[PDB]
Formats: structure tokens, C-alpha cells, sequence
């Protein structure tokens, strides 16, 4: 097994020059052995990408899940330790970089079936890995547009070459 | 196909849909507020408005007894029904019961319904309120009222 | 009938990563101002909820402790009274229901 | 002369200099205690600097529900900005639009309907053109039009506005409300107050008289990006909490000598409370029709 | 029950505290506190007869100093050297994932050797002896992130600083050196510099049968 996200979590940097940007906080929080499946779990973390954490609190709670309930505490006490140990200034100024569900220790048990015959049943547990960022959430990339289309398109004209000769 | 069909498929079957009803109106009646999955909710709220209405009918009639009879299995919601719950919506014509949705259950994340009748003496619930007059849309439809008000 | 080849991964991340198949975000959110909770626009607030029905299920506890036993429902309607208040002039042929705390502000 | 580029330059060069002025005056942080007394999450202290931080950033400690549905404050029971600095320990209470009495809200909400309407105005009429701005009257919410007085050229006197006009100035208000533009605060000395505003004597008239109501003669300025202007009071924190806007119409005042005041309306409705296309239409129309204080 | 024991080399508390006298700071019964310390000094004297009180301050000083400058290099080795057990977790558990920017720059008065204190021998064969000295100097600090933005004091500017630390030494071990036991501050000191952040000290979380009062 490994715990990188925890050596991540306490990682340190340089101080800061009085001249460059501020560098916004980072804090990596996981919970291990969750009984739950890690794609139900992928699932509520693909939700709850890139939001702000009241938004991605609001969407867990009001979510039908197990695990919108376990990611809901899992992001209450990151927040909590993001403004008591980081150094983050408001509680509501964070957002959810990264949010994944990994696979845990799972068991194995016995599936009676018919005749004599059986299968082996897993007892499946899981991770789930969020990371909080300082600032507001960055914004959603726009569209793509005709305008940009078309640029595009004429990029590539005036890229052709002659090829295979001189 | 279910084109035109009021009423909800419940229970093992007929008997089992109408017995679960009568349970339910039954609770209904003897605490005033009860919380159960919204489908019941639904056909519970019209079976207690029609039985407030033959409680107004009243206990003198036998057919009203009879359907007092059938409908509350413990026998002393029938002076209750009688002599209270039709006192109190003597002057009120039809609507009885007030039914509001409370959120999942906490097991199976069942739509949960809240019905009570009105009046009562529990503590009310936290009532859905329109937004006051004082607001802004609100002072600007006060403002055209009166100013239709004025012009005719 | 059974599988004739194994399904890829990438055909597999497209059926499980299909739009149909992710959670829809509901914007039907909003704060519950008489506490600030969340709340959602159709339905009662849960924290307001809860409050009513611990307080509705002390005065259920006080009714059975005046009840005393089943098939003895009251003729009478009832109200429910709190410390320090005098029953009122209308309340005069209703089951007192008298509870050990100060009333409610929400309850009138 | 100066040229309305040279001006709007030194305007907000004299605004920037004074808030430094202020800053400086304040060059150490000081802890202040403001205690939330609002009926959702009781009690609670928060401890800010002083004159730097806001009720922006106390809503911004508490959720960003209260940052994103706060319009106003209440410090000790006085109106207050978003972004208006605070000076003093005090209590703090965040007003909505939807509360029981949001009066103040729709005041705060009308005031910068009308001084986004007269920076719409200034920047949408014509160089060889002349354009003084004589003030924004405070009327009444249940009225349905701010107005804002206007005097034009002498070229203009006979020229009446369009529909293709009007709806232009509904497009640049648009653009405003689409740029979102803090609308930054500032309590200002009445000499300084005149230094800014001294090539109009209608603003000047106005600084005199908010400077003879208050003992001390401070004003408050606002701004939205480079547009300055007196305010009667408390103003909105961002343009982006509007959402309907429009225009509605131009009129003239009855005394046409010495010079021709011209009164424009227009309506509007914020995000929170935004109506339905027939509800909006009505409002239009009660709009465009005269408003007189 | 077994027959080896936890063998400390020094105590957690101070024997007979310095009460901060009133006005010490704001102004640029002692026979028997005089007598006590002497008391305690011949205690100190028997268990090494090459002690001098006179010699003290500047050892405490430079115990200080190099106390701080191991803490700003995060030479916990050299701070187990010269600082007690007591002093070392309140000194770098608040540190510990953040920079620290210290710096001596002057003494505005020679230190004082101000109070001394003797144990009893019951202290499981051990006797300690604590010494408190004031000290007034001048210093910098500017503590920073685990990111390295800056959280506490300026990095440049030197404030002054007056503390009653208290160093201790195991007197019946044979290696036993002077080291930093703990400083009493004052309880009429004057507040300290703020901090560069704003805190929300939340109310008190209601439970929904709970009714909330002032
Ligand atoms: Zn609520």
C-alpha cells in the first residue's frame, strides 16, 4: 500500500519573494477503506469536479448516496483542517482541483449457486482522494466558436506545404 | 396502457391497497399528523377528505356509522371523528387535510410525504410562505395595480 | 447466450462515461432563511422539519402520560400549554397539555 | 477646457490619490470584533482589519450563499456597503432582497440603477455635443422608473430621442452590467469632493447641500470603473446583480427657461427577482410612462 | 513492575515562580527572597563548586540565541542540547511544517539573574536547580507558510521584547548542563503584535430541539 496523498499533504516550499503571486494554498485530504464501489464513487467525484466547495457540499448533500454522504464528511474535514493548519484565510474561498476514487483491499467470500456449483463474491471497499485549492474555481472553458473554427481551418491551409520534392 | 386509471396499484393486491389506506387513516385520525411514502400520502389525503365528509353527515346516520366503522379499526376515533373532527370543519366546505413533502428517508430514499389535518393543536409545520409585498417586483406590481386602479 | 469478445476499455469508458449515465446537477437549492439551511425549493426544510417533530413528539409523550392506556381518545379537542401562561377564555372545554419549557417563538 | 478623456483621467487620479490617502492614514493592521447578530448563524464574531476588511469578507468567512444573495448591511443598524471598509468594532446583519422589509435593498438597488443609467448618458452622447448631469432624484420604489436629470446642448433643445436611441442606451447599459464592475465606495472630505466635481455646478450645488446636512461635510462617492458620482446612500456591491435593464423613456421638464431639464426613466429587476416577459412588458410600459417626484 | 524506570532529566513546572513585578517595564520582603536565592545558590554550589552567578547571563543569552538560530536552521539535535524536554514540543510543534525567520540584534540592558530555586531530594535521587533571569533585547521574527507566504511579524523591522525565562539544570547528573526550561511572561505584558490574517471564531452549533440564547 502507499500514503502519498498524506506526504503530499505535507509537503513544504520556500518562503515567498515580495514580488511574485501568492502561491494559493493546496490541501490533500483522502479516507481509506471505504465499503463502497469505486466507480459509484468515481461517479460522485466526476459531480463534484472543479466546483466550489459550498456548491460541491450543497450537490452532496441533496445527492441519494452513500457515498455523496461519506464525500460530504470527507470534504467538511478537509475544509476544516484547510482553515485550522494551512493557513487559508476564508472557509468558503476553496475548490475541488482533483477528485478521484481508487481501488482498496477488497475480500473474498463464497456465492452459493445452483447444483453444485459457486462463484466467488467480492467484498469491495474503496478510496476517495480530493485536493482543496485556494481561490475561486477557475473558470469553465468556453465553447469553441465559428470565429475560432475558422481560424483554425485557415491555420491549417497556410500550414500545407509542397511535399515530397524540393 | 393506464389511460384514465386513478388509482395507484398498492400492496399484494385490492384488499392489501385498501387495508393499507385504512391503516393509514387510520394513524391519520388518531394523531392528527402522520409521514409515510408520498403515493399513499396521496391516496390517504383523498380517502380523509371523504371520510371528514360523512363525519359532517354525521353519527345519527347508519350509513356514515357503517363507514366509520369500516374505516377506523380502534372503534374510539369514531366519537373523535364524530364530535371533533367534524365540529371543527363544520363551517369549512372541502379542504381538510394538508399534505407536504419532507425529503427521502434515510433507508431506502423513499419521496416522503407530511399530511395532517388542519386546526390542530401540534406545532405547525414550517409552511412554505410567498414572498412578502414589501419586495422589489412586488412594490412594482403594487405600483400598476394602482396606477389601473386610478385609471379606471 | 454469451459475450463472443471481451469489451475494451475504451468502449467501456464511453457506455460508463456517457452524459446519460452522470449525476445531473440540481439547481433547485436554495438557503432556508429561518435557520440558513439548505433547503430545496419543493421541499421542507429538514433542520426545521426536525425541530417541529422533536417538539411534536414531546407533546405526544405528554398526551400518553395524560392518556394512560389505549381505546380512551377524547371527546374534547385539546391545546397545548407551556410554563407560566393561564388557559384563555376559548380554551375552556380542552384537554390541557402542559409541557416544562418556555414556548416556541415559531409556535403561537 | 479639458477634453472628457482628460477629465474622467484626472477624476479617477484624484479618487485613487484620495483612498490612498486613506490607506496611508491607516498604515497598520488593527483587529476590530464584529459580531453577526443575524437570525441564521447566531452570535458569531468575527475578527477583521480595520479599514481594509468587509462585509464582503465576512459573508466571505461565513458561505459564499451570503456572499452571492447579500446585497447590504446593517452595521449597528446603519445601511452599509459590501465593499465599504469598516472602521469601528460593531454588529453586523447581511440584507437580502427577498427579507420582509428590504427597503433599503431597493433603495440601494434604484440609486444604482440611476447612476449606471447618467454614466450611460455621459459616455453615449456626442463630442461636439455638450452633456451636464444635474442629479438622480431620489423617488420612490412603488413609482416604477429612475430618473435622472440631464441638461443637454442648446443645439438640442428641440431634439427628441428614438426608439433606436433608447434601445442603444439599453445596449451600453447592457455592457455595463456585462463588464461587472465593483461599484467601489468612498467617504470624502466636501473640499475634495469639489476639487473633483469643480467643471459642473450642478454637482457642485449637490456637494454643498449633502455637505450642509452633515455636520462634518462628508460626502460618498461612487464609482464603476472610471465614472464617478455623489451618491444619496448605499449602493449595490456589482453591476452583474442586475438582469433586466432597459431604458424606458425621455422626457422635459415643465420650465424650460433658464434651461432644458431632461428626465430620463428607466426600470429594472436583479437576478433574484427577475419576472416573466408579459409581467416585464407591463413594467416597461408603466415606465415609460411620466414619473414626477 | 518491572525494576527499569523512566529515567527525565528534567522537570515540567517552576519551583516557586518570579511574580512579575507591576511597572518593571514601564520603569526604565526582599531580604527574605534575596536570602532564598542564596539558599538555593549554595545548593548549587555543593553540587559544583565551579558555579558563578555573575557568569550566568551571558551563557543564558547565548543559550538563547543559539536556542532560536537552531530554530531557524531546524537543528532539533543541538536544540535537545540546549533546551530541556519541557521547552522543545512548545518550542516545534507550532513550527513544525513552517519557516521561521529569526534574528537577534542587540540587548537594550545587560540580562539579570533574578530569581534561583532548588528541588527537593526526594525527586526520585534527583535534584534540580532552576534560575529565572529577565532579559530585554531586541529581536526579528517573521514566520512563514507551509507555502511560504508570510503569516506573522515583519521581516526587516526589530520591536523590542521583554521575557522571564527560566533554565534548569539536573544537579545530580554528571552530565547535566544549563538549558532552557520555560519563560514566564507577565499577566500585565502588553498584548501582542496582530496577526496578518482575519479569523472567524464561529457561534455555538445549534442542535434543531435547541433554542438559541444570549
Ligand atoms: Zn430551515
Amino acid at each position: 500500500i502507499s500514503r502519498k496523498w498524506e506526504k503530499k499533504n505535507k509537503i513544504v516550499y520556500p518562503p515567498q519573494l515580495p514580488g511574485e503571486p501568492r502561491r494559493p494554498a493546496e490541501i490533500y485530504h483522502c479516507r481509506r477503506q471505504i465499503k463502497y464501489s469505486k466507480d459509484k464513487m468515481w461517479y460522485l467525484a466526476k459531480l463534484i469536479r472543479g466546483m466550489s466547495i459550498d456548491q460541491a457540499l450543497a450537490q452532496l448533500e441533496f445527492n441519494d448516496k452513500k457515498g455523496a454522504k461519506i464525500i460530504k464528511e470527507v470534504l467538511l474535514e478537509a475544509q476544516d483542517m484547510a482553515v485550522r493548519d494551512h493557513n487559508v484565510e476564508f472557509r468558503s474561498n476553496l475548490y475541488i482541483a482533483e477528485s478521484t476514487s481508487g481501488r482498496g483491499q477488497c475480500l473474498k467470500r463464497i456465492r452459493y449457486h445452483g447444483r453444485g456449483r459457486f462463484g466467488i463474491m467480492e467484498k469491495v471497499y474503496c478510496h476517495y482522494f480530493v485536493k482543496l485549492v485556494e481561490g475561486p474555481p477557475p473558470p469553465p472553458e468556453p465553447p469553441k466558436t465559428a470565429v475560432a473554427h475558422a481560424k483554425e481551418y485557415i491555420q491549417q491551409l497556410r500550414s500545407r506545404t509542397i511535399v515530397h520534392t524540393l | 396502457i393506464s389511460h384514465g386509471r386513478v388509482f395507484r396499484r398498492m400492496g399484494l393486491g385490492p384488499e392489501s391497497r385498501i387495508h393499507l389506506l385504512r391503516n393509514l387513516l387510520t394513524g391519520l385520525v388518531r394523531h392528527e399528523r402522520i409521514e409515510a411514502p408520498w403515493a399513499r400520502v396521496d391516496e390517504m389525503r383523498g380517502y380523509a377528505e371523504k371520510l371528514i365528509d360523512y363525519g359532517k353527515l354525521g353519527d345519527t346516520n347508519e350509513r356514515a356509522m357503517r363507514m366509520a366503522d369500516f374505516w377506523l379499526t380502534e372503534k374510539d376515533l369514531i366519537p373523535k371523528l364524530f364530535q371533533v373532527l367534524a365540529p371543527r370543519y363544520k363551517d369549512q366546505t372541502g379542504g381538510y387535510t394538508r399534505m407536504l413533502q419532507i425529503p427521502n428517508r434515510s433507508l431506502d430514499r423513499a419521496k416522503m410525504a407530511v399530511i395532517e389535518y388542519k386546526g390542530n393543536c401540534l406545532p405547525p409545520l414550517p409552511l412554505p410562505r410567498r414572498d412578502s409585498h414589501l419586495t422589489l417586483l412586488n412594490q412594482l406590481l403594487q405600483g400598476l395595480r394602482q396606477d389601473l386602479r386610478q385609471s379606471q | 447466450a454469451a459475450p463472443k469478445n471481451r469489451r475494451t476499455i475504451e468502449v467501456n469508458r464511453c457506455r460508463r462515461r456517457n452524459p446519460q449515465k452522470l449525476i445531473k446537477v440540481k439547481n433547485n437549492i436554495d438557503v432556508c432563511p429561518e435557520c440558513g439551511h439548505l433547503k430545496q425549493k419543493h421541499v421542507l426544510c429538514a433542520y426545521c422539519y426536525e425541530k417541529v417533530c422533536k417538539e411534536t413528539a414531546e407533546i405526544r409523550r405528554q398526551i400518553g402520560k395524560q392518556e394512560g392506556g389505549p381505546f380512551k381518545a377524547p371527546t374534547i379537542e385539546t391545546v397545548v400549554l407551556y410554563t407560566g401562561e393561564t388557559p384563555s377564555e376559548q380554551d375552556q372545554g380542552k384537554r390541557i397539555i402542559e409541557r416544562d419549557r418556555k414556548r416556541p417563538s415559531w409556535f403561537t | 477646457q479639458l477634453s472628457p478623456t482628460e477629465l474622467t483621467e484626472m477624476r479617477n487620479d484624484l479618487f485613487n490619490k484620495e483612498k490612498a490617502r486613506q490607506l496611508s492614514l491607516t498604515p497598520r493592521t488593527e483587529k476590530i470584533e464584529v459580531k453577526h447578530v443575524g437570525k441564521t448563524d447566531p452570535g458569531t464574531v468575527f475578527v477583521m482589519n480595520k479599514n481594509i476588511s468587509t462585509p464582503y469578507s465576512c459573508a466571505m468567512h461565513l458561505s459564499e450563499w451570503y456572499c452571492r444573495k447579500s446585497i447590504l448591511a446593517l452595521v449597528d443598524g446603519q445601511p452599509w456597503d459590501m465593499y465599504k471598509p469598516l472602521t469601528k468594532s460593531c454588529e453586523i446583519k447581511f440584507l437580502t432582497f427577498k427579507d420582509c422589509d428590504p427597503g433599503e435593498v431597493n433603495k440601494a438597488y434604484w440609486r444604482s440603477c440611476a447612476m449606471m443609467m447618467g454614466c450611460v448618458i455621459e459616455r453615449a452622447f456626442k463630442d461636439e455635443y455638450m452633456v451636464n448631469l444635474v442629479r438622480a432624484p431620489e423617488v420612490p420604489v412603488i413609482s416604477g422608473a429612475f430618473c435622472y436629470d440631464v441638461v443637454l446642448d442648446s443645439k438640442l433643445d428641440e431634439w427628441m430621442p428614438t426608439k433606436e436611441n433608447l434601445r442603444s442606451f439599453t445596449k451600453d447599459a447592457h455592457a455595463l452590467i456585462y463588464k461587472d464592475l465593483p461599484f467601489e465606495t468612498l467617504e470624502v472630505e466636501a473640499k475634495v469632493a469639489l476639487e473633483i466635481f469643480q467643471h459642473s455646478k450642478y454637482k457642485v450645488d449637490f456637494i454643498e447641500e449633502k455637505a450642509s446636512q452633515n455636520p462634518e461635510r462628508i460626502v460618498k462617492l461612487h464609482r464603476i470603473g472610471d465614472f464617478i458620482d455623489v451618491s444619496e446612500g448605499p449602493l449595490i456591491p456589482r453591476t452583474s446583480i442586475c438582469f433586466q435593464y432597459e431604458v424606458s423613456a425621455v422626457h422635459n421638464l415643465q420650465p424650460t427657461q433658464p434651461s432644458l431639464i431632461r428626465r430620463f426613466q428607466g426600470v429594472s429587476l436583479p437576478v433574484h427577482l427577475r419576472a416573466h416577459f408579459t409581467i416585464w412588458d407591463k413594467l416597461l410600459e408603466r415606465s415609460r410612462k411620466m414619473v414626477t417626484e | 513492575k518491572s525494576d527499569r524506570s523512566i529515567h527525565l532529566a528534567c522537570t515540567a513546572g517552576i519551583f516557586d515562580a518570579y511574580v512579575p513585578p507591576e511597572g518593571d517595564a514601564r520603569i526604565s520582603e526582599r531580604m527574605k527572597k534575596t536570602m532564598a536565592s542564596q539558599v538555593s545558590i549554595r545548593r548549587i554550589k555543593d553540587y559544583d563548586a565551579n558555579f558563578k552567578i555573575k557568569d550566568f547571563p551571558e551563557k543564558a543569552k547565548d543559550i538563547f540565541i543559539e536556542a532560536h538560530l537552531c530554530l531557524n536552521n531546524s537543528d532539533h539535535d543541538r536544540l535537545h542540547t540546549l533546551v530541556t524536554e519541557h521547552c522543545f514540543p512548545d518550542m516545534t510543534w507550532d513550527i513544525k511544517y513552517k519557516t521561521v525567520r529569526w534574528s537577534f540584534v542587540e540587548s537594550l540592558e545587560p540580562s539579570h539573574v533574578v530569581q534561583v530555586r532548588c528541588s527537593s531530594m526526594m525527586n526520585q535521587g534527583n535534584v534540580y536547580g532552576q534560575i529565572t533571569v529577565r532579559m530585554h533585547t531586541r529581536q526579528t521574527l517573521a514566520i512563514y507558510d507551509r507555502f511560504g507566504r508570510l503569516m506573522y511579524g515583519q521581516e526587516d523591522v526589530p520591536k523590542d521584547v521583554l521575557e522571564y525565562v527560566v533554565f534548569e539544570k539536573q544537579l545530580t547528573n554528571p552530565y547535566g548542563s544549563w538549558r532552557m526550561h520555560t519563560k514566564i511572561v507577565p499577566p500585565w505584558a502588553p498584548p501582542k503584535q496582530p496577526i496578518l490574517k482575519t479569523v472567524m471564531i464561529p457561534g455555538p452549533q445549534l442542535k434543531p430541539e435547541e433554542e438559541y440564547e444570549e
